[PDB]
């Protein structure tokens, strides 16, 4: 069964996963900007 | 004669390395 | 055959990607900034915010913050309690269970800034390596900083993974940091450990090279500004050196005995100590992680046991040591629930 | 012991003579600068 | 020096196993299959960290026990 | 020219030695000889010391069961106090030994020995061309010293709370003031700590950076590095501001740490946080403070004897 | 694309026409949000008063882990 | 029990004092630093 | 046996001291 | 010189403004009668 | 027995070098023999 620690453990990848796109996607926009 | 293992180490460590010293300067003199 | 060089193909999103990180800016923010920029700020807005709000009354009975009433040297961030044994302490763990208040109260602010601060140094060094690489130099700042990221690594990691738990890492603060060492003063005897000893002898034979060479460079000068005053005598564009190497060579010759002859090797030797001091000394933490400690001198302690009228300063700093445990315990771990009666703790007056 | 005494205090007597008849002989004019 | 000085000795074994030591610094155009490298280094992480949690009790499962009991099996 | 005292001089001043020796010299030379061979000969066979006066003497010899670690010199005893105890005051060399008179030998003796070796750095500075400021840098280790081995005992009333000549005499001495005078929340022993951190990390830096710049540029290459790793871009771009820096850091630090020492042996105290934070009704809630507080209760408890027979 | 030099900033009118009325805005938040009473309902800080409870006359205890939210809820009252 | 005794005009009173006094120096240590970055910038 | 080991240590640290201060190698690299 | 928001801006502020807050946080804190 | 190797150098060691190695031996041996006795 789906526990709930292992719901928040998949929150939190999902969270991280979000995170590192915002990343990717401001960088990619700044150069795109600037080059 | 106490510690025996204790007096053999601190020899051991007194000796290789200033031999393996001594014969590697003796070495490199003679160029 | 079909031979290739470097940078021969199509651009791509990686080549703008580069070139726009490693651009030249107030800030050089470079590939490793991605790492060190946001874990660092984190660190220490942690740091700041549990030191100016949270406080540890849940953890470890006591009050530690400016909300509180506690002046710079008595606030800190306190570490979780003992029963949160090893766990991360993530705010969507187990057991903060999400609860941002709940979680500043159990202490999870510790492990927050004491993760984001550890993966902050690694991007340091990172950062580190790619402006020697871009400058073209070569990389001895990488491990004159790799000597105290080991320091805080073993003394913040280590240490509490062998132990029972983080209560008893090091909380961020000052009077939290005087209580570390007289705790290992107490109970590890860590002044007598060889490797303390080295780590000594170390920052303080660093300390002396960096004021004996300091005097020694800017006694011995040239004549090159007619100025009394000889910062201004010079000019970052200079050809020579500044100072008479073999004046400094001979007055140190003649004044202690032995005397540098060599620039590189003299500033290598200042690179060479320290970093092997710490070095040592976070092996020796290593060791005493495992309560592998260098205490007993069992010879001593048999002779002092067999006859009373037999003292040195060994027994008596034994005797400290005891004294230090034995009073300090009763507060120092609130989770062992200790009440030692007035009868039983040591007192010089009963020996 | 009187005689210890005696030695002591003339061999301290004398070294400090010598130091102070040391740096009394025209002490600033022998350097290795002109002025 | 001719061919780095002179050819070296022959044997058996050199001869069979030289297929294997012959195509020196061949790569491919481009990027390759970097990509595949990413994603996989990606889920490795997260197996790790699946590890790291469940050895932690950071993560509780319903049939992992995380104690000695479970030797009891 | 060629009489004796002339040819003597030319000696002394002579810098054509192999080590230079100067009138400096001629008074140092003996003091330090002779503090040396008494310090060997006391830590070899000396034997027990009553350095607490209730004749409970303290072995420090290594003939008496002590390692290097454990070995020492004992200060000399209590009941002499403040005075003045050389040999041929003592009714015999016996009692000289239980007294502990070759502590105040070794140590009047080395502290004239440093200062006159203070003055031959100046000396010999002076006779070659430098210039004359390095006897200020050698000031804060000496001023350290004089504290340590001379102010605190006159501030305390006696020669017994001098540091032992040994290694666990200095950490019973590190305990003992941290169990009387809370040495560690002094500001000065602070800037002390700070002056020494800060000097190793310099020069670990300085080295690294040299290291690196030289290429078979010295300063001018290292700094395009340093201004873009940690900011702080023209702080130092004189070669001569930058040692200046580093000469100037840790004697700065071990002025105001001997300072904070020798205001210690005049007892005023370091800082005192105990019960800074009450709540409403009066109770008293803990800090770090408190916990320090405890340690030092214990430390001091434990050193005094009070029941002395 | 040069990184206007801040003497140019230092003075701007506009600069100062927004922060002179920023600045002051984000001080009196602060001023608020620690006189109102909220830092010690985000934080948890209890106040003077609240340290010792009814029933409680020592410093608390977790002693617990995997139930250590109601623990806490528990001993500080709420 | 725990609220604050001071009033909100010596709020404002300190806010204009230390809000007006960190907003005009803080482009004044940083000015030494961007005047030589440039220099050492887009030479070498 | 322990004292006369640490005597023996001590002295030959003083020897190697003595030995670097009188018979080094000249410093011709500069000067 | 024209352009705005950029990196320069977003380090000095994002710097600046947790600091105005906590000072004025810990200046209210100072007049408390505890 | 095959081709002299052209990768063939000799270490050397001048004097300075000697006396550090014989000190940190020494002064190691000082520090640690009283541990290793007990
Ligand atoms: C590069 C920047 C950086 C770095 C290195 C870290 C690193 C860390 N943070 Mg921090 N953090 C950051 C930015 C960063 N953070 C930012 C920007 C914020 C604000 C939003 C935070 C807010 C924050 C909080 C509030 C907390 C942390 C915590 C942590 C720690 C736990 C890491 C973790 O499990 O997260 C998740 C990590 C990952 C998910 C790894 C990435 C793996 C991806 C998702 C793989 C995906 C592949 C595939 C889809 C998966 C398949 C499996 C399944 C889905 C089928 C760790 C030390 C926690 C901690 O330890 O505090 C005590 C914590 O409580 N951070
Ligand atoms: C003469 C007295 C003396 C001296 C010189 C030393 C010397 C030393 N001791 Mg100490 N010690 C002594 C007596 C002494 N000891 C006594 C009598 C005791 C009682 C037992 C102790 C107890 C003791 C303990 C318990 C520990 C030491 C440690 C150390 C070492 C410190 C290494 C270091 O700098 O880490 C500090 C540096 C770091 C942790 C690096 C962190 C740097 C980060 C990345 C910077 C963060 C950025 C920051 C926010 C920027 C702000 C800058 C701002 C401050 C300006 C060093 C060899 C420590 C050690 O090294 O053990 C391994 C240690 O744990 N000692
Ligand atoms: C992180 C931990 C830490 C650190 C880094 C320090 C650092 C320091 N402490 Mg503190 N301390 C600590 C923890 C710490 N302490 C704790 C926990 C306690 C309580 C247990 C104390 C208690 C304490 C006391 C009580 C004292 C210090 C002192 C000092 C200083 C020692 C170095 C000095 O000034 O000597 C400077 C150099 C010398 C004293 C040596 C002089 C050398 C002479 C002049 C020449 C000798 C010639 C030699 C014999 C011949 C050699 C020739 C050849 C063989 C090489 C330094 C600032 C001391 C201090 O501040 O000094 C005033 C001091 O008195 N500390
Ligand atoms: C008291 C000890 C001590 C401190 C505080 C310190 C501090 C520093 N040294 C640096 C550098 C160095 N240190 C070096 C050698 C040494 N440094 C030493 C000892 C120290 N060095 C020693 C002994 C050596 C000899 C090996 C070198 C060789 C360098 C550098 O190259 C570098 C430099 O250029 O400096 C000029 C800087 C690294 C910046 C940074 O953190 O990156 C950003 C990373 C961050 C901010 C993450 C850290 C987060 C921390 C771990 C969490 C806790 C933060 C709270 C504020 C803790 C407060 C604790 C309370 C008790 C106050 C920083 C100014
Ligand atoms: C009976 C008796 C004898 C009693 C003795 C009892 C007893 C206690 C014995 C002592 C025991 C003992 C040896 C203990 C110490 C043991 C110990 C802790 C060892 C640590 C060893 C160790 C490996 C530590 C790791 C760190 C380490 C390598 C430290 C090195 C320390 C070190 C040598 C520091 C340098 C010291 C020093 C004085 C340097 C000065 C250099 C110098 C002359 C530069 C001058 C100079 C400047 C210029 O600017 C220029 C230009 C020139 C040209 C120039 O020259
Ligand atoms: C050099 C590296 C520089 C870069 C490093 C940067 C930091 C890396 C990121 C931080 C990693 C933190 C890992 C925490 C692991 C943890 O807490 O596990 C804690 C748990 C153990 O958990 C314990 O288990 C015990 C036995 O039942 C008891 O039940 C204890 O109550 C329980 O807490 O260990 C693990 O699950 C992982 C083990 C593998 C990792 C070992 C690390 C080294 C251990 C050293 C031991 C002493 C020597
Ligand atoms: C996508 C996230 C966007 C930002 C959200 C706000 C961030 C600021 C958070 C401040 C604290 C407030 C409390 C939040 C905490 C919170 O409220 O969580 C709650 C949330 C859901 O839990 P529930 O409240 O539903 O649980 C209740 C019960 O069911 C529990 O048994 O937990 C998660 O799913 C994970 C959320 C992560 C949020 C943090 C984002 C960062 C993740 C780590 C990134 C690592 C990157 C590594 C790169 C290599
Ligand atoms: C309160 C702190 C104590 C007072 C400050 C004393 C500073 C003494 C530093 C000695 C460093 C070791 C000598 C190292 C050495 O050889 O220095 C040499 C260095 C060279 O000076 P110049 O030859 O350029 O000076 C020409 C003439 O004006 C005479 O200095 O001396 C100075 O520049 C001193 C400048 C004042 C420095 C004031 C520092 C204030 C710090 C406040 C905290
Ligand atoms: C009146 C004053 C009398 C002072 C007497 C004491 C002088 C101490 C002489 C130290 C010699 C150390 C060996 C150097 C061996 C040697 O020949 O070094 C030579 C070396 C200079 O070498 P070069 O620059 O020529 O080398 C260039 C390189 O590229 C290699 O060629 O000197 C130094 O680097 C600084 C040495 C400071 C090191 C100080 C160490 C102090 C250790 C003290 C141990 C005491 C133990 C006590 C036990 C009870
Ligand atoms: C089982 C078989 C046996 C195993 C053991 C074998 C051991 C072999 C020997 C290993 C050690 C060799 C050491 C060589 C020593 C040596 O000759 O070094 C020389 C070397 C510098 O060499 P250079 O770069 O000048 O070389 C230039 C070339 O021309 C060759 O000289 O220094 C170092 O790299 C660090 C040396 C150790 C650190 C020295 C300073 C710090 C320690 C001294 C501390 C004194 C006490 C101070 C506190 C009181
Ligand atoms: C919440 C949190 C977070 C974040 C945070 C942060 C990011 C923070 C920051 C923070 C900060 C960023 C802070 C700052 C602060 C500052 C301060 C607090 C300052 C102070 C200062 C002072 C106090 C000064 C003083 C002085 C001067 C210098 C001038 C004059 C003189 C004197 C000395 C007076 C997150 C969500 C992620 C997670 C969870 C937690
Ligand atoms: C020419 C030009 C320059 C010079 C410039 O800085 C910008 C702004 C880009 C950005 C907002 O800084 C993007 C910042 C986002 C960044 C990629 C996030 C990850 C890295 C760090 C967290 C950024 C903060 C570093 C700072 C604290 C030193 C634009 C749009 C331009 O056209
Ligand atoms: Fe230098």
């Amino acid at each position: 069964a789906v526990t709930p620690s292992l719901k928040n453990f998949l929150g939190s990848l999902i969270a991280g996963a979000t995170v590192l796109g915002g990343i990717a996607l401001a960088i990619t926009a700044v150069s795109k900007f600037d080059k | 004669e106490v510690n025996i293992y204790g007096l053999t180490a601190t020899a051991l460590f007194i000796i290789i390395p200033t031999s393996f010293l001594l014969i590697l300067y003796v070495k490199t003199a003679s160029t | 055959t079909i031979a290739i060089g470097t940078y021969q193909e199509k651009r791509t999103w990686f080549d703008d990607a580069d070139d726009w990180l490693r651009q030249d800016r107030f800030v050089f923010v470079g590939w490793s900034g991605l790492l060190l920029f946001p874990c660092a700020y984190f660190a220490l807005g942690g740091w700041l915010t549990g030191t100016t709000f949270v406080t540890s009354w849940y953890t470890h009975g006591l009050a530690t913050s400016y909300l509180e009433g506690c002046n710079f040297l008595t606030a800190a961030v306190s570490t979780p309690a003992n029963s949160m044994a090893h766990s991360l302490l993530f705010v969507w763990g187990p057991e903060a269970q999400g609860d941002f208040t709940r979680w500043c109260q159990l202490g999870g602010l510790w492990a927050f800034v004491a993760l984001h601060g550890a993966f902050g140094l690694i991007g340091f060094m990172l950062r580190q390596f790619e402006i020697a690489r871009s400058v073209n130099l070569r990389p001895y700042n990488a491990i004159a900083f790799s000597a105290p990221i080991a320091v805080f690594v073993s003394v913040f990691l280590i240490y509490p993974l062998g132990q029972s738990g983080w209560f008893f890492a090091p909380s961020f603060g000052v009077a939290a940091i005087f209580r570390f060492i007289l705790f290992f003063q107490g109970f590890h005897n860590w002044t007598l450990n060889p490797f303390h000893m080295m780590g000594v002898a170390g920052v303080l034979g660093a300390a002396l090279l960096c004021a004996i060479h300091g005097a020694t460079v800017e006694n011995t000068l040239f004549e090159d500004g007619d100025g009394a005053n000889t910062f201004r005598a010079f000019n970052p564009t200079q050809a020579e050196e500044t100072y008479s190497m073999v004046t400094a060579n001979r007055f140190w010759s003649q004044i202690f005995g032995v005397a540098f002859s060599n620039k590189r090797w003299l500033h290598f030797f200042m690179l060479l100590v320290p970093v092997t001091g710490l070095w040592m000394s976070a092996i020796g933490v290593v060791g005493l992680a495992l309560n592998l400690r260098a205490y007993d001198f069992v010879s001593q302690e048999i002779r002092a046991a067999e006859d009373p009228e037999f003292e040195t300063f060994y027994t008596k700093n034994i005797l400290l040591n005891e004294g230090i445990r034995a009073w300090m315990a009763a507060q120092d771990q609130p989770h062992e629930r200790l009440v030692f009666p007035e009868e039983v703790l040591p007192r010089g007056n009963a020996l | 012991m009187l005689t210890l005494k005696i030695f002591v205090y003339t061999v301290v007597t004398f070294f400090v003579c010598l130091f102070i008849f040391g740096f009394l002989s025209n002490d600033p004019a022998r350097n290795p600068g002109k002025n | 020096n001719s061919d780095f000085q002179e050819p070296g000795l022959v044997t058996p074994l050199g001869t069979l196993l030289r297929p294997l030591n012959s195509e020196a610094g061949k790569v491919l155009p481009g990027w390759g299959t970097t990509v595949l490298m990413a994603v996989f280094i990606l889920l490795f992480a997260a197996f790790l960290l699946i590890i790291l949690e469940i050895y932690n009790s950071s993560l509780i499962l319903d049939d992992v026990s995380m104690s000695w009991e479970t030797l009891a099996k | 020219n060629s009489s004796l005292w002339a040819r003597f001089c030319e000696w002394i001043t002579s810098t054509e030695n192999r080590l230079y020796i100067g009138w400096f010299g001629v008074i140092m030379i003996p003091c330090l000889l002779t503090a040396t061979s008494v310090f060997i000969i006391a830590f070899i066979a000396a034997p027990p010391v009553d350095i607490d006066g209730i004749r409970e003497p303290v072995s420090g010899s290594l003939l008496y069961g002590n390692n290097i670690i454990t070995g020492a010199v004992i200060p000399t005893s209590n009941a002499i106090g403040l005075h003045f105890y050389p040999i041929w005051e003592a009714a015999s060399l016996d009692e000289w030994l239980y007294n502990g008179g070759p502590y105040q030998l070794i140590v009047c003796h080395f502290l004239l020995g440093v200062y006159c070796y203070m003055g031959r750095e100046w000396e010999l500075s002076f006779r070659l061309g430098m210039r004359p400021w390095i006897a200020v840098a050698y000031s804060a280790p000496v001023a350290a010293a004089s504290a340590v081995f001379l102010v605190y005992p006159i501030g305390q009333g006696s020669f017994s709370d001098g540091m032992p000549l040994g290694i666990s005499g200095t950490f019973n001495f590190m305990i003992v003031f941290q169990a009387e005078h809370n040495i560690l929340m002094h500001p000065f022993h602070m800037l002390g700590v700070a002056g020494v951190f800060g000097g190793s990390l310099f020069s670990a830096m300085h080295g690294s950076l040299v290291t690196s710049s030289l290429i078979r540029y010295n300063i001018v290459a290292a700094h395009g590095y340093f201004g873009r790793l940690i900011f702080q871009y023209a702080s130092f771009n004189n070669s001569r501001s930058l040692h200046f820096f580093l000469a100037a850091w840790p004697v700065i630090g071990i002025w105001f740490t001997a300072l904070g020492l020798s205001t210690m042996a005049f007892n005023l105290n370091g800082f005192n946080f105990n019960q800074s934070v009450v709540d409403s009704q009066g109770r008293v809630l803990n800090t770090w403070a408190d916990i320090i507080n405890r340690a030092n209760l214990g430390m001091e408890v434990m050193h005094e004897r009070n029941a002395h027979n | 694309p040069v990184e206007r030099p801040f003497s140019d900033i230092l003075t701007s009118i506009r600069y100062w026409v927004i922060h002179s009325i920023t600045v002051p805005a984000l001080f009196i938040a602060g001023w608020l949000f620690v006189s109102t009473g909220l830092a010690y309902d985000v934080f948890g800080t209890p106040r003077p008063n609240e340290y010792f409870t009814e029933d409680r006359q020592e410093a608390p205890l977790i002693t617990d882990r995997f139930n250590a939210l109601e623990q806490v809820k528990k001993l500080s009252g709420n | 029990v725990g609220d604050v005794n001071a009033p909100i005009e010596y709020a404002v009173g300190a806010a204009i004092l230390v809000s007006l006094v960190a907003t005009a120096i803080i482009p004044i240590v940083l000015n030494p630093g961007q005047q030589a970055a440039d220099k050492i910038f887009n030479a070498k | 046996m322990e004292a006369l080991v640490y005597t023996f240590l001590l002295v030959g640290t003083l020897g190697i001291i003595f030995f670097s201060i009188f018979f080094r190698d000249p410093p011709r690299m500069i000067k | 010189v024209y352009p705005i928001f950029t990196v320069r801006w977003l380090a000095i502020h994002g710097i600046a403004v947790p600091t105005i807050f906590f000072l004025g946080a810990i200046t209210a804190m100072q007049f408390i009668q505890r | 027995m095959a081709r002299p190797n052209p990768n063939k150098q000799v270490v050397e060691l001048n004097r300075t070098s000697l006396y550090w190695g014989l000190l940190l031996i020494f002064v190691l041996a000082v520090l640690f023999s009283s541990y290793i006795f007990n």
